[PDB]
């Protein structure tokens, strides 16, 4: 989400929290965008779904 | 660009992106013809009454 800073955007949640090092792995249902994968680094994708 | 997905043999030899496409291990068998319903549906339904 764009912060109202200057034209700042930041990562919230989770995301926000393992790019500022407060986690180091994110165990998680969570889906792969390219805009997730444009930082941060995916292991293999574990269970598969729709 | 082959169909071919890794073991953990060839994921030291070989390096693959990421999965595109899933898929998995089936086998293949055909048709049967009908099914066993030994005239007994509401034989034990109907004994209530």
């Amino acid at each position: 989400e764009r912060v109202q800073n200057s034209n700042k955007k930041e990562w919230n949640g989770m995301m926000g929290e393992l790019l500022s090092g407060q986690a180091d792995m994110i165990v998680a249902p969570l889906t792969i965008n390219n805009e997730r994968a444009q930082y941060i680094e995916f292991s293999k994708p574990f269970k598969y779904q729709g | 660009v082959g169909s071919l997905t890794i073991n953990e043999e060839r994921s030291e030899v070989v390096d693959f992106s990421v999965p595109f496409i899933e898929t998995g291990i089936s086998v293949m068998v055909s048709r049967s013809n009908g099914t066993v319903s030994p005239s007994a549906f509401l034989e034990p339904f109907s004994a209530c009454v």
